[PDB]
């Protein structure tokens, strides 16, 4: 028995091992019981408010839409602290943890953004942090990895399978198993084993609700659509909950489309991958013919986790919301361009929002549009990144 | 067939435990494995408990990790571990041999074209291993309409609707992870429990008999054995037949 | 004649060759009009609201100061659009511009964050924009370099004099005396000739104006002191202007002590030099005996600026304000301190005027305090300078 | 001492323009810029405009940028350009001598012992190249106490207010930024009017003093031959005696 559903539709589930049941049951109790808390909100909202420094702005670019009809806003979660959206939910998440009683704080990390965020989550509540980290992605992000010890964190290498985000998930989920009476587990998005998909939206969902308001502050009237880029689901669920039920809102989830789909070099598994069942949920996988679990590959490793939110699936399915892909091309031209044009450094994730949005606008140029898009992130992190293949190329 | 039905009722009979060894298909080739389960059949396993091949083995430990790895390194498939089952079952008919799958590799082509094809090439359970028994409905119901018994851990912390579930859902034998839960099963009418997880020495077959268990099974143990011995293979199955005879001697009354 | 004092006491004034006289008449009328235009008020805070996210949070350090009666709350210009304080300034300066009719604007940098915050203002309010960077800044500055280009700003390199900071500032100079007339000068510290004093203070002093309304919220009273750091001066006279008349409220600036006040390898001019006269202002600086200006030495670049604004050597003069010095050591230790403590990965910076607040704590830890420190910018840019530092000696 | 009051009497009777070389003290030594600056006079130089080292030249450009940066390198001082200044008046009594300073290094020690040592060295006249007019006060009342003249610069630009501070507060000369000017300076009694700032050819020589301008000043075309000549001293000497002997021909009657 659940108190909640732990489905969308045929997608997400529990399929754990036996042993974990409980860790995550205890989880669900303690979530339902939070949200019937005034305190813990208040508290939440406090946080938010005064450590994190929300509400975040909402951005309107003249610049970029001059001469056509579409008019855009940008949701600045790159302004939270911490240079992106994940800071929201892992706050709610370490207060969730000292709810259970629990002092310790597992997370996993691939690009080292959620490994960062977890850290300081825990170092302002004051949890013990241990993060797993697959050791090809320690060396590739050095600069996060030193972040997260600075923090006080404990970074631990994961050497076992091919030592990336899929390894580092599974033994963040082997130690809980081992510790759950005294450690929570704090998965980095909107994807997972139920109940993290629901919690991870509703402790995300403020992106969305402030998005709302200031919208209707700004222009009177409700977005023609809201876009967000998915890579587990976490940011674009949390701006897309709000407006599920305004139906005339559209919501676009743009996946990465890496080299292009047809070269197979992409990490768009809603539109583009198979449902399976692994990382104790039933979604779309990045996956062989035969079932082997496979990456996600897209010029941004934020991108990178190989199967998405089931709740995405789930309004894929329905139509409520359509999914897109953004090439690591077009992904460049659209950090280029608000770089150039608003003087913000995009995170390379969000940009293939922007990327989208932008092709929105250039390919009907006398549409009415009005258009949020889900700034994710700042992309300081992505600045060599940029520069190499900017000077690869030339230039 | 209702082989695990058979076993238990003559392994009754002569006041014995079941030991059932654990390895990976095809770790760490084909002709390999295929010789060291002969082997561990003619040193006196009861039954066997075989892995196929998965990307991300959450549930197994480095020993079982390392031997899913082997086995992708000489290009194991679902499909080969397939022929090799059909071969094994062909060799010795009577032998119970149970599956330690993940949910992807059941679910991937077909929940039901994969218990078919068990029942194909004759094995008699599947334990899914990151299937809860909350959400086994449709791998359950699969597995017992190609007489395929579904197995389900019993954990050692499990309540009482989780031993009911447990009592209720599984069938060939119920898996019970390293004396209370033992009782309360035999209660419930669950299927005879097996004791496994670390059970790596002779004194741990005994005892997990005397508490009540039908029997034993062991892995890392054994995969250790194999491992240990990749450079030679003789060697390695010599060293296999001496630690599985051990194991079952100290299973007979 | 002006229409405001060009003096702080003795030190200030316009200490520029004739030619640059005009240019600077017209910039003081320009900005005496803004001030009282309140269209003017209007946009400029518009956009500090919905492009740069004012108001900024102020959040207390409850894990610091346990244990002891200090109260510590840091002022959050560190989640500002481009991560520093600097950025509220280059955009009134940017209106101005426009004010004036201009379409151009020039720059200076050492270490590239006011460079950014130029081009990022420039970049939004669709600005030409130039930047003097000295060549061996460029060189040692390179990630601030690409943000500049990436947002559509010339890059100058400076090889003239010692190719730093000063030459900088210079050839910006030279270029406006013959540009004014379609050029603005963006002068990056409230410091340099009379009106940037003036301006980059009015332009700042939302800092302490939002410090003043939160403390009151929070805590009911004005702060026992407001602790900033002195580079130039526009960071501490932002959170200084709003209270100079509360005359209860201690006012500590904190320029960096380097290596030690001793070794004569330091940055505090107003406490440590000898009035001179100098880009363009009577002021305290860095000189040789005979007159000669030399350099300051920080580990934190973005306080090597070799003299100090007037109005902190005018309210030193008179007992106002108190300015201290901080280690490179101290400033070290606070960095660390507020990531493992707080989450919070603070500017070399902004760590000075933590490290004062630390000391003020540590030193006499049952003395009742409420002290405000300004957190001018998040410190993203300085963990490889302090990861080698670290490595270096041991770790 | 009334030398440029002398220097502009005794031209204006010989219907004369000024020709006013401009060169760093110290460039690119000592005893070399002593020999250059004879050469001048020698030449028919009939005032000079002497710079001091300074580390941030502001209001020069790369020429004298770079001399100053020669200077440095061999170690000059502006005590050792006052030594230099002391000589050269010993060796020419008459010859108007004027320096181009930054406020930094009148400020440094005192403005007062700054323009009393200006004195003692027999200087005439200063320019602070960044202290204008409106800031001039203190600058220009410690000039005249000590008999040295305060140079102001008139810009091309300049409005009616701005022409009355130069006519009353300089003296010596006006230095006039390369015929409306010159009228006013004239009508307000200014200091005779010397014309500054690319000033390279005697034909401009010539036209200054046809505008009404009482003499030329030239300074980078001056230091260009030093910079050219660095490896050879004696044909730098050599260089610069011809260029001076055109430049002063050009403002004969
Ligand atoms: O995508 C995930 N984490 C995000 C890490 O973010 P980053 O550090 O930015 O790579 C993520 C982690 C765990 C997971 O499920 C389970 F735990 F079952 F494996 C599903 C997705
Ligand atoms: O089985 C476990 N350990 C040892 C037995 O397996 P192996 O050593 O491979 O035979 C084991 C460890 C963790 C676990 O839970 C989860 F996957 F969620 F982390 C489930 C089983
Ligand atoms: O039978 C297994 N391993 C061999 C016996 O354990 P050991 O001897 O410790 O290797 C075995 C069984 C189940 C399993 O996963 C889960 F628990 F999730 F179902 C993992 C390993
Ligand atoms: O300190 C100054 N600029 C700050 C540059 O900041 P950063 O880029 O962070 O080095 C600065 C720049 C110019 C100046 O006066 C004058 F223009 F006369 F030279 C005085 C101070
Ligand atoms: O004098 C100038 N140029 C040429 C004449 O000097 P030099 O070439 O050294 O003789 C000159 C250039 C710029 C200037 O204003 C300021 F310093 F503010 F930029 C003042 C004078
Ligand atoms: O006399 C000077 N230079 C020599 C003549 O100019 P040029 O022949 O172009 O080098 C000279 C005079 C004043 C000056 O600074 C300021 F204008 F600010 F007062 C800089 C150079
Ligand atoms: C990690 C990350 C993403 C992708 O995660 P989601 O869970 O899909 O939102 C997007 N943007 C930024 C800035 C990130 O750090
Ligand atoms: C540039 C800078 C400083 C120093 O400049 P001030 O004008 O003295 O405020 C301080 N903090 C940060 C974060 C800076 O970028
Ligand atoms: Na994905
Ligand atoms: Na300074």
């Amino acid at each position: 028995t659940t108190l909640l559903n732990p489905y969308f539709g045929e997608f997400g589930g529990m399929y754990v091992p036996q042993i974990l049941m409980p860790a995550l049951n205890q989880l669900e109790e303690a979530f339902v019981s939070a949200q019937k808390d005034p305190e813990f909100q208040a508290q939440f909202a406090d946080l938010l408010k005064n450590y994190a420094g929300r509400p975040t702005a909402l951005t309107k670019c003249q610049n970029i839409t001059a001469g056509t009809r579409t008019t855009l806003y940008l949701k600045r979660e790159d302004l939270l602290h911490g240079g992106a959206h994940k800071t929201n939910q892992v706050l709610g998440q370490a207060l969730l943890a000292k709810r259970m009683g629990k002092s310790e704080i597992i997370a996993e990390t691939g690009a080292g953004q959620h490994g960062v965020a977890s850290a300081l989550a825990s170092a302002l509540l004051g949890l013990k942090c241990r993060i797993y980290m697959g050791a090809k992605d320690v060396e590739r992000q050095s600069p996060n990895v030193f972040r997260m010890r600075l923090m006080g964190a404990e970074v631990i290498p994961v050497h076992s399978g091919s030592a990336t985000l899929k390894d580092a998930c599974n033994e963040a989920l082997r130690d809980w198993s081992g510790s759950y009476e005294t450690a929570h587990y704090m998965l980095g998005t909107a994807a997972g084993p139920h109940p993290y998909p629901t919690i991870v939206r509703e402790f995300q969902r403020m992106i969305g609700e402030e998005t709302k308001a200031q919208i209707l502050d700004k222009e009177g009237r409700l977005p023609d659509a809201v876009i967000a880029c998915v890579g587990g689901g976490s940011n674009a669920i949390g701006m897309f909950a709000d407006f599920i039920n305004d139906t005339s809102v559209g919501l676009i989830g743009v996946e990465p489309g890496g080299h292009g789909i047809e070269t197979g070099e992409h990490g768009a598994p809603l539109k583009h991958g198979r449902v399976g069942i692994y990382f104790g949920m039933k979604a779309p996988m990045m996956q062989t013919a035969d079932g082997q679990i496979e990456e996600s590959y897209s010029i941004s490793a934020g991108l990178d986790f190989p199967s998405v939110g089931p709740q995405h699936a789930y309004l894929n399915s329905i139509g409520r919301a359509d999914y897109v892909s953004i090439t690591d091309d077009e992904a460049l031209e659209a950090f280029k361009t608000l770089c150039r044009h608003e003087g913000i450094i995009p995170a390379l994730e969000s940009s293939h929002a922007l990327a989208h949005a932008l092709k929105m606008m250039r390919e009907q140029p006398e549409k009415e549009q009005l258009l949020v898009v889900n700034l994710s992130g700042r992309g300081d992190k992505d600045i060599f990144t940029v520069h190499d293949i900017l000077k690869a190329r030339g230039e | 067939m209702e082989r695990y039905e058979n076993l238990f009722a003559q392994l009754n009979d002569r006041r014995e435990g079941a030991f059932v060894p654990f390895v990976t298909l095809g770790d760490p080739g084909i002709e390999q494995s295929l010789k060291i389960i002969d082997t561990l059949i003619d040193a006196g396993a009861d039954a066997l408990e075989l892995g196929v091949p998965f990307s991300d083995p959450l549930a197994d430990g480095p020993t079982i990790q390392n031997a899913n790895l082997r086995a992708f390194a000489a290009g194991v498939t679902p499909a080969q571990c397939f022929e090799m089952l059909a071969l094994i079952r062909e060799k010795h008919p009577t032998i119970p041999i149970g599956l330690l799958m993940y949910a992807n590799l059941v679910f991937n082509n077909g929940i039901d074209a994969f218990y078919a094809r068990c029942e194909q090439v004759g094995v008699d359970s599947v334990l899914v291993a990151d299937v809860p028994v909350e959400e086994s409905a449709p791998f359950r119901q699969a597995a017992l309409r190609h007489n395929i018994a579904p197995i389900f851990i019993c954990p050692p912390n499990a309540d009482d609707d989780l031993l009911r579930q447990v009592a209720s859902y599984g069938r060939g034998y119920t898996y019970l992870l390293s004396h209370h839960l033992i009782e309360k099963l035999k209660e419930y009418h669950a299927a005879p429990a097996l004791q496994g997880f670390g059970i790596s020495s002779p004194e741990q077959v005994s005892a997990a008999v005397r508490a009540g268990a039908a029997g034993a099974i062991s892995g890392s143990a054994i995969v250790k054995i194999i491992e240990k011995n990749l450079a030679s293979p003789k060697q390695m199955l010599a060293e296999l037949r001496s630690f599985v005879s051990a194991m079952k001697a100290a299973s007979r009354a």
